[PDB]
């Protein structure tokens, strides 16, 4: 972010930082292919950056604004975040690992999976398709 | 009984288990306190369809029989009742239901079966409440008929109604003549 451009059009928030870098950077030679858009946004996209850079909170915030209808997990992302990020709750695990298991798991959108698989510690046998780019 | 799934020479049976099932004060209850451990044992059973609506049946009539308190006081009612009545309504208890009432000694068969029919209706309303509410959530917004069909225990009832009340008004209108069923109705409506 900090070379040229736009300077990105808005503020420096960290946010933005990332929708440059995946916007900017590689996502697209010239843009597109399967990710889930809005506005010109892959939302999983970012939230799964932001989560890399450690940006917890502010990817939540992505979802919460979303747009989405997943919504469940919605909920568990939240209180993943409030604890100490080992959200263990008693209560609904099972349930959000039963969803994977049966809607995402046999599908989706990559980046959307990595959200749920990595949050979840959704399937142990481990390894996410498509967006792995760095060792 | 067991050793017959789909022979329809099963009905001829369901007189005799319903209205022995109704009438289980006669057994003793050593005996009928025998008969619900065993039953609870042999859950093991899902191939055996059948043998899951009796004994669903037995449970909807032993926890009125559990009414003089000597018997009920003893049992606890998650594990005693409600744990097992789910097991038996996850082993498709419903569903053949459906199937006696669909696929209709007349008299004794329909008397007996309509205070069966009953009997779950007034006795049950935990077990009503708690499949709705459990099927409102489990969907989420490609559905196939078999997804949609899986939870549909709630719905399966209320056809086991339609079948077996059908024609036969007689029966249709208990429903209507008082201000529980009606409350059913009531209940249904929401």
């Amino acid at each position: 972010v900090f070379g040229n451009l736009h300077q990105l059009g808005g503020v420096p928030g960290t946010y933005q930082l990332v929708r440059s870098f995946l916007n900017i950077k590689l996502p697209a030679p010239l843009p597109g292919l399967q990710d889930g858009e809005v506005e010109g946004h892959p939302v999983w996209a970012l939230i799964y950056y932001c989560m890399r850079c450690g940006d917890l909170l502010a990817a939540s915030q992505v979802v919460n604004r979303a747009q989405h209808q997943l919504g469940e997990f919605k909920t568990w992302f939240q209180e993943y975040m409030n604890s100490k990020d080992r959200r263990l709750s008693p209560a609904t695990e099972n349930k959000l690992r039963l969803h994977y298991r049966r809607a995402l798991r046999n599908n989706t959108d990559p980046y959307k999976r990595a959200v749920y698989c990595i949050i979840g510690r959704c399937d142990v046998t481990d390894n996410q398709s498509e967006v792995a780019d760095k060792t | 009984l067991e050793r017959v799934s789909l022979d329809a020479v099963n009905l001829a049976l369901l007189m005799a288990l319903l209205y022995c099932f109704d009438i289980s004060f006669i057994e003793q209850k050593q005996y009928i306190a025998t008969i619900h451990s065993r039953l609870q044992d042999s859950q093991l059973w899902k191939l055996p369809g059948l043998q899951a609506t009796v004994r669903l049946a037995w449970a909807l009539a032993l926890r009125g029989i559990s009414q003089l308190p000597d018997v009920t006081a003893l049992a606890e009612f998650t594990e005693a009742d409600e744990a097992m009545a789910e097991l038996a309504i996850a082993d498709n208890v419903f569903l053949f239901l459906m199937e006696s009432v669909v696929v209709s000694q007349e008299e004794f068969y329909i008397r007996r079966v309509h205070n069966l029919i009953t009997d779950f209706l007034a006795l049950m309303p935990m077990k009503v409440k708690q499949l709705r509410n459990r099927a409102d959530e489990d969907a989420r917004m490609m559905g196939n008929e078999p997804p949609i069909s899986l939870r549909r225990d709630l719905e399966h009832l209320m056809l086991l109604i339609g079948e077996l009340y059908k024609k036969n008004p007689e029966l249709a209108l208990e429903y209507w003549c008082p201000t529980v069923l009606s409350k059913f109705v009531r209940q249904m409506g929401d």
